[PDB]
Order: structure tokens, then sequence, then C-alpha cells
RNA sequence: CGAAGAACCUUACCAGGUCUUGACAUCCUUUGACCACUCUGGAGACAGAGCUUUCCCGGGACAAAGUGACAGGUGGUGCAUGGUUGUCGUCAGCUCGUGUCGUGAGAUGUUGGGUUAAGUCCCGCAACGAGCGCAACCCUUGAUUUUAGUUGCCAGCAUUUAGUUGGGCACUCUAAAGUGACUGCCGGUGCAAGCCGGAGGAAGGUGGGGAUGACGUCAAAUCAUCAUGCCCCUUAUGACCUGGGCUACACACGUGCUACAAUGGAUAGUACAAAGGGUCGCGAAGCCGCGAGGUGGAGCUAAUCCCAUAAAACUAUUCUCAGUUCGGAUUGUAGGCUGCAACUCGCCUACAUGAAGCCGGAAUCGCUAGUAAUCGUGGAUCAGCAUGCCACGGUGAAUACG
């Protein structure tokens, strides 16, 4: 991987990689692009910090593992690799921004960091489902 | 498992292939004219001990060379053979023809003469143990580094079938590096076919 | 055919059917032509079309015009099962 | 002002052709170019290694083409005869 | 049949689109290339032969 | 005239620096009018910058063969050998960042039972 | 999947109409050009007639009729066979000579400790060695030197609508012979093999990818590619012709293509590919036609010319999240090609219709890198007929705790 060629970040580069779709790195870039643009116009600051709030915010800690133990499978809980950590960051925001169903993938894009840098949005309910089932099983660890 | 074919893993590598010639709009017209010319020498000289023949094209000839053992017999007391040959080869090729004829030395240092004589053998009613065997020892007293045999048919006339494999020296098929000459052929029982395959690893 | 250059319709069969203009229509033209258009001219005189087993009645029409000689005389013969 | 274009399927014997060819040229005439090579145009068939069935298992076999083209540049009757004689290693062809 | 097909082959047929090509070794109809003129495995089996001019083995 | 080739994939750059200001062509056309990207743009800058020596020079480029970034890829790299041209003592510098790197990721075969390079089909017991 | 092309042919099957030394070969006897083209009865095979058969120098080559020997069978058995093939598995294993232990079958070697992708390699050992395999030799890709510079290139140069023309091989490109990458070097550890790191260099750790498939297993498949033993039919299980079927249709499975949309669709403009094919074949420009195509005939036996606008990408405008300008079936009419012929049963176009489908149950599949995904292109087969097959480049990821 690679830093991004605007901003001093390969969190951009990999988050274009993983709203990429079949190739399509300049459509992904260029609407990360102006959803950055979006976030800048509606809040006025630093990109960057903007999303590296939203970062903070949807990154997990704790999660499970399925491991068999006493004739049945269980959910485990265990804390996550630094680099799993940012990855399913990246995957849940990607992936709610997706489902969400606003008109333009930039704006949905937009939006879920504004929330997420707010502490809000589907990407940070799952970070506390994730939580919140693995601190129910923690009996196990 | 399958094995290639030990010659044409080499074609293009360290063996010219035999048929020579370059050819457009004439391709088919001379691949299947010189298929009829080996059927007639095959079919007219398998008792002479034929086993190679390379083809040669210019200036409309035929041109040939038959590598044998024996040229005795494709030549010799009468000189009227060869004559014989390119006649009735003008007379299918609707050209001319030349044919040179080439004294193999060590006649047990190729595959196709090798099984056309343990073929001859097992058509007689020899033990496919001493036939194998007797060709192995000619060949490395021949000069050969290594051999190959097996046999697979009706052996001595059983119902099921198998193989018998015998090898002396060193046969690796997988160096290329190798000058490795290999044949098939075929022999006929009253039970049935019987396949023999040879195959010899040579000096340099 | 499908082209301004046509039509179609085989010689052994406009032969016999323009002298079945003196038919009468009592009598019957079998053909093993099932390739052939229909002409306006072979109105009225039936034809036994070959479907691969028998030669098969029709009654020609006006409606049936511009079709050939087959699509009334189908192949294979089949009854839901 | 007159052209050789020599195409054959191994390029060795097609080489050395070349240079007979171009040291023959140049005894019978001392101006003329050297041998240019131009593009392997070649085909790939494709074969079903089996008999009956697996379409899935097959075999490759490449007909490769080499060749060269030499331009002659002072012409004498001399080249013209020493072409007109010489009979190459045939496998080859040539072309003028 | 073979026989009796192979026969048909060769002398022309009432009209020309009922051409068809046939390997002359072994007439079967099917993976016959017209450049060879040979069937797939009669092919395979020359080409390995060296039988065959130019054509070797394709790696790449 | 400094020189350098370039190839990344299918992509062939000869590609020249002359002492300038900083203009650019390419295939007789504008750098903007034929790499419209920032990114591929500053993918081409990418030596220029690692070494500080994009206000001195002006680099004149062309390209036949592959696509847009492929393009893209091989001019830096002919670049990169054209700054070595001009002052080996650039060499710790473009190594380091890896523009002599001649990218060897070339497309892979297709292969015969598979629908693709490593693609098969889809498998079935029944 | 055989099938790298089921309209007829193919085609082996069916119905009908026909022939029996035959559709296809040798041997005998007579003869010699055999035939070709027209007419009639025909679905055609085939019958009647005509015109018209020039054999060439006893020989040669092919031919009509007699005549029996023979022919022919896609008729059988892949549990008689060859050869070819998958498969475990490109897994790293399978064996053998001599020696030794064991009554013997068997073992040893080939286990062990390490290490490696690998019975790879080292130390040790009653074993010492070897063969098949592994690796490597081969092809291709990755950088570069010399040779040669046209049909390729265009820097320094002028000039053309055009790299055009002149000129020159600079650079590419081409393709022959070389170079290089070998743990070869340095540091750490190991006893050692080796392992980790480091440097240089384009490439570092069998660089990447191929082909390359050991003894043998499934009596795996193939008598329908071929040959082939035995058996069977041999005025028919053989042969010709027409037409039909292999394309059926209540339903089940596999494999794929198309989509279910806004990271999109309609419209316009518009940049950048590779690998390939072409002689009676590619087919230009220009023109007519909404278009499929027609016309035309330039250039080309091809690094020259054509097939051949590459499409995704990008830029603008619109549609504004809707069963929708989505989707594109199905059907009606009218066209175009191909071919003697497009009903059964081809493909493509125009107009109209606008189906199902608003992301898929239990389950289940491919993939570790220029890969998956995605977009177009070409080739074969082929008159025409591809979502299939094999190659091509374009864009280009995620992840591997274990
Ligand atoms: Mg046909
Ligand atoms: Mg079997
Ligand atoms: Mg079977
Ligand atoms: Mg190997
Ligand atoms: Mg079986
Ligand atoms: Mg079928
Ligand atoms: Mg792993
Ligand atoms: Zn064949």
């Amino acid at each position: 991987v690679l830093p991004d060629p605007i901003y001093n970040s390969k969190l951009v580069t990999r988050l274009i990689n993983k709203m990429m779709v079949d190739g399509k790195r300049g459509k992904s870039q260029a609407i990360l692009y102006s959803a950055f643009d979006i976030i800048a116009q509606e809040t006025g600051k630093d990109p960057m910090e903007v999303f590296e709030q939203a970062m903070k915010n949807i990154m997990p800690l704790l999660e499970v593992k399925a491991r068999r133990v006493g004739g049945a499978n269980y959910q485990v809980p265990i804390e996550v690799r630094a680099d799993r950590r940012s990855t399913l960051g990246l995957r849940w925001l990607v992936n709610y921004a997706r489902l969400r169903g606003e008109k333009t993938m930039e704006v949905r894009v937009a939006r879920e960091i504004m929330d997420a840098a707010n502490n809000t949005g589907a990407s940070v309910k799952k970070r506390e489902d994730t939580h919140k089932m693995a601190d129910a099983n923690r009996a196990f660890a | 498992g399958q094995k290639v074919h030990p010659i044409g893993m080499r074609i293009g590598v360290i063996r010219d292939w035999d048929s020579k010639w370059y050819a457009e709009k004439d391709y088919a017209d001379f691949l299947h004219e010189d298929l009829r010319i080996r059927d007639y020498v095959a079919k007219r000289l398998s008792d002479a001990s034929v086993s190679r023949v390379e083809i040669e094209r210019a200036a409309n000839r035929v041109n040939i060379t038959i590598h044998t053992a024996k040229p005795g017999m494709v030549i010799g007391k009468g000189g009227s053979e060869v004559e014989a040959l390119r006649k009735n080869l003008n007379e299918l090729t609707q050209k001319r023809v030349h044919i040179n004829i080439v004294e193999i030395k060590r006649a047990d240092l190729d595959a196709k003469l090798v099984a056309e004589n343990i073929a001859r053998q097992l058509e007689g009613r020899v033990s496919f143990r001493r036939a194998q065997k007797q060709a192995i020892q000619r060949t490395m007293r021949a000069g050969a580094k290594g051999i190959k045999t097996q046999v697979s048919g009706r052996l001595g006339g059983a119902d099921i079938a198998r193989a018998e494999h015998y090898s002396e020296g060193t046969v690796p098929l997988h160096t290329l590096r190798a000058d490795i000459d290999y044949a098939w052929e075929e022999a006929d029982t009253t039970y049935g076919k019987l396949g023999v395959k040879v195959w010899i690893y040579r000096g340099e | 055919r499908s082209l301004k250059k046509g039509p179609f319709v085989d010689d052994h069969l406009m032969k016999k059917v323009e002298a079945a203009a003196e038919s009468e229509k009592k009598q019957v033209i079998k053909t093993w032509s099932r390739r052939s258009t229909i002409f306006p001219t072979f109105v009225g005189q039936t034809i036994a079309v070959y479907d691969g087993r028998k030669h098969v009645p029709v009654y020609v029409q006006e409606d049936m015009v511009g079709h050939k000689l087959g699509e009334f005389a189908p192949t294979r013969t089949y009854r839901g099962h | 002002k007159i052209r050789i274009r020599l195409k054959a399927y191994d390029h060795r014997i097609l080489d050395q052709s070349a240079e007979k060819i171009v040291e023959t040229a140049k005894r019978s005439g001392a101006s003329v170019s050297g041998p240019i090579p131009l593009p392997t145009e070649k085909s790939i068939y494709t074969v079903l290694r089996a008999v009956h069935k697996y379409k899935d298992s097959r075999e490759q076999f490449e007909m490769r083409t080499h060749k060269r083209l030499i331009d002659i540049v002072n012409p004498t009757p001399q080249t013209v005869d020493s072409l007109m004689r010489l009979d190459l290693p045939s496998g080859v062809d040539i072309e003028i | 049949a073979k026989k009796s097909m192979i026969a048909k082959q060769k002398r022309t047929p009432k009209y020309a689109v009922q051409a068809y090509t046939r390997c002359e070794r072994c007439g079967r109809p099917h993976s016959v290339i017209r450049k060879f003129k040979l069937c797939r495995i009669c092919f395979r089996e020359l080409a390995y032969k060296g039988q065959i001019p130019g054509v070797k083995k394709a790696s790449w | 005239q400094y020189y350098g080739t370039g190839r990344r994939k299918s992509s062939v750059a000869r590609v020249r620096l002359v002492p300038g200001d900083g203009k650019i062509v390419i295939n007789n056309r504008d750098w903007e009018d034929y790499i419209p990207f920032a990114a591929l743009r500053e993918v081409i800058k990418q030596p220029l910058v690692a070494t500080e020596t994009l206000g001195n020079y002006d680099v004149l480029v062309n390209v036949h063969g592959g696509g847009y970034t492929g393009q893209a890829g091989a001019i830096r790299h002919g670049v990169a050998r054209a700054l070595l041209q001009v002052a080996p003592e650039y060499r710790p510098a473009l190594k380091s960042a890896g523009l002599l790197t001649r990218d060897s990721r070339m497309k892979e075969r297709k292969k015969p039972g598979l629908k693709g390079a490593r693609r098969a089909p889809q498998f079935s017991k029944r």
C-alpha cells in the first residue's frame, strides 16, 4: 500500500480501495475527495481530524471468536489486532454507507463520517453491539 | 500416470522434425503426399530394417533420406530397387524424386529397429522375458548409456492383461539434454495385439 | 426467402400446381416439399405434404398464403404426456 | 534496388542461410545491406489431449515463423547469377 | 458406414453447401483443422513424431 | 537533452529532460489534457519531489502501449532513469523511494480448464 | 463433456422410395478413354432417349460390363486388447544390486535429530550405492550489451492532411548471440546443513508463469479417431436418395449469460491496448439506407494494406431513487444477410409490446496478486449459426490471527 497522493494518509487509499468496485478506483477516489469536500463545507474544519475522530469512534477493541468448547461452539472474546481494527472500521463504514439509502454515494459516506465523529450512526451501533455481545460472553476468557 | 511422448517433448529442442519443408497453399497437399510416401516405404521396406525417413522440398523435387541399417536391400546386387522406388514415387507425387540411403551403424541404438525385432519375436511366439532382455543386452553392448522396454497385451495368451517392463542404465525422461530415442511397435497374436514400447538414452 | 429477391417455390411443385388448373380439385397433389412458399395459385387444391412418415392433407386459403407448407403439417406428435 | 525475404521455422538455419547469402552477395557486389529481423508470426493450435472426454485437459502446439529481410543496394549480373545458381538448406523459403 | 461416408465426402455433393471436412487419415468430421486437414488426435500423434513441419509443443 | 526509457505493463515511454521552468508535454499534448487526474499527475511528480528537482527541468515524453495508469508508471520510471543520468548522486534517493524498481508485475497467463489465470469453474460433487 | 459449429449434408437414428461383387478396394476375363451436357418420368436416388468419351508410348495409368473369390457393418464385447486419457498428485514418494538381521514372510537401506517446496541437503546409524521421481537442462516474462535497421522508430532537422517526403537508426520496436541472480558477498545464530536480516542490482532467495505427471489405484473412460482377437448380419445389423429427429416437454440437477440499478441508465464528445487472422481471402475511401446491410472497388500473399470506432475510464447535459428512461423476455408486423433452401430449425436489424425480477431457503463454489472482480478484443471450428472454448490486453483490490 501507499499514502494518498493528496492527503498524507494511507487510510484514505485503503478506504478508496475498500469502496472500489471492479477496479473503479477513479470513481471511488473522486467520490471520497468530493465527500471530504462536503464535510469541509458543512463543518469547515480538518477532514483528517474529523475522519480520525470518526475512526476512533467506529474502532472496536474487543471482538468475538468462534471456538469449540465442551461439545459445542461458543463465542469467546479477544482483543483485536491493530490492523484488523482499522480494517473493521473501514469495512463497517463502507457497508453502512451503502445500505443507508440516500441519493448519492459521496453524500452517504460524508454523512456517515459526520455521525461517526459525533458518536452517532449504525457504524457506532455496531461497535457498541460487538462490545455488548463480547461482554455478555466474557465468562469464557 | 500418463507419459508424454518423449520425442514430441523434444522436437524443436534437441531434435529436428523429420518432415522438413516450408509451405503455404501447398501445406496439406505436401503433408498428405508425404504420409502416403511413408505408407509406401513402410509397406514395401518393413523387412529392410528401415528406421528413419527425412523429407526435403525444393525445385519441385521430392528429396528423401532413408536411414537404414542394411542398405544392401534398399540398394544392392541389382541397383534397380531405388529406381523402382523413385518411379512409383513419381507416379504418386506427380513430381521428381531423389532418394539418399544412409547406413546406420549400431542398429541396436534405434528404438524403432529394436521394437521391430522384439515384435517379430513375439509374433514368432518367443518369450517376452528373453525378447526384452536380449534387446537390452544388445543395446548396452552396442553403446547405450541406458535402455528401457515394456510390453503390454495378452502376454502369453492370458485373459487379463498387464505390463512387464525392464530397464538397465540411466533413462531420465524429464531431462531434455538426453538425446533419447523412443518407439512404439505392434505385434499380432492369435489372441490379439501386443504393444511394445522402447526408449534408449544415448551417449552425448 | 426473406428477401425481395424472392419468392421461392419448388419447380416440381409449381409445375404440377399450374397443370392443376384443369384439375377440378377431385384429385390431390403429394409433395415432399415443406420449404416451398404458398402462392395464391395454390388456393383450393388440397396438398398432401410429407411430414416425415405420411402425407398429411392441407387445404389452402387466402389466409395461408405467404407461409410455407410445413407450418400446416407438424413433425412431432405430442399428447400432453 | 532488389530485396530478399527469408522465412522459415528454424532461426539457426535461417540466420546462417542469410549469412551465406550476404557473404556471397558482398563477394559479387560490395554494397549490400545486412539482414533485418521481422516479427515472428505464429499460430498456437490447442487440442484435446484425450480422445473421448476431458475437455479440461489439453495440449498446445506452437508453429512459429522466423524471418529476415535483405536489401541489395548495388546489383551486378554477378550478384544475380550467384543468387540464381544458389540453392539453400530447404525447410526455408526465399522470396525475391 | 465410415468407408461409404469417406467415399461420399470426396465425390462432389448435389449442392456445394453440403461440403464438410474430414481427416484424410481417419475420416472423422469433428475437430478437423483445415490448415493441416488433420483431425486433432492424428495431429497430436504426428506432431509428437515430428512428421509435421515447424510445429512443436507450446510451452509459451 | 537527458534521456531515459520507462516500462510498466505493456507501456513504453521514451522520455527526456531539458533545463526549464517545469512545462511538460506528453504525446504533443498537455499533461493535464492527457492525464487529468491529480493522483496520476502526483505519481509522475514522485521522483521530482523525492529529490527536489521539480522547479528545474522540463519533462518531454512520448508513449505507446498500455493504459493510462501503465503509461504513467512508465513515465515516472524513465524520468527517474534520466535523473540518474543527469546526476548519479540521485541514485540513493530514487532507489530508496523505489522508483527504479521496474514493476515486473505483468499480466498473468490464461490456462486451460480455467476461466482465467487462476479462476476455476464452480465445483460440484453432484 | 466427445461436439474446435445438428437447416440439407454432417447423422450413425426414424418414415418412405430403392440396389445387391455392391457407396468403397485387390485378383481374373472381355473391351477401351471413362464420361460430360440437354430432353422426358420423377421428392431425388434413379429409368428411357439423344448429342457426344480425345486413353498415352506389347507396355503404363485409370475406366464400363461379366464373373466368383471377396467386400462392408458408427453390429456387439473398453471384464480379451493395443494406443491415447483422467485420477490420487507435480503429492514426494516407489524401488533395486550387493551386504547384514530374521527359521521365515519380511526388515535394513527408505527410520532417527535437524532443515527444506521437495527420501532436498547435513550429522548419525548394518549398511554401502544406484534408478525412477524432486530439483536443474527447455519456453516465456522481468533489466542490459553487440549485430542488423525495413514494411518499424523520429531526437537533433527541415516540410506534409498524415512519419508525410528527404534524411538518420539517436531512441524505441524487432530478434539472433551474450550478460546477469548464483545464498555469490556482509552481520547474527547453527557444529553443520542451513535459517533470519543486510547490501548491491531491474530482479533475492526453485525471481514470476508455464510445459514437464514416478511404481501403480479406481477391471476408471474410450471397439464412435484409429487399429484390433472372438462372436453376429452379409439380396441385410450392408449401400443410395428425399423428408423428418438429434432443437420434443408436466418436471428435477449442473454450468453459465443477463439483470434486479444512482459507484447507475439515456444522449453527445472523447483518451489510452495487447495478442492475433487474411487469396480467392481481408476488404478501405466515397456513396444509398433510421439501421441490419447494400454499392464500390483502393491497398494487400501482408511490421507496408485491411478485419479495427477497443470498451470500460474521463468530461458535459438529463433521469432523482420510482418496477423506474431499471430490466430486457415474449409476441406482431416489416427488413437484411448466408445459403438451392431459414415452417419444423439460423443470426442480425427497425417499430411496438413490455414479462419475471426491488439481491436470493436449507446449503454450496473460486481466489493469496497484476490474482479475484470487471470491461472489451481476437482466434479456431465455420457459407451462415456461441452467453460455449482457448489466448489477449485495460482497470485493479480485501485478507491470512492461526
Ligand atoms: Mg458445412
Ligand atoms: Mg478399461
Ligand atoms: Mg463404458
Ligand atoms: Mg522438474
Ligand atoms: Mg469398467
Ligand atoms: Mg445434443
Ligand atoms: Mg498461511
Ligand atoms: Zn485423423
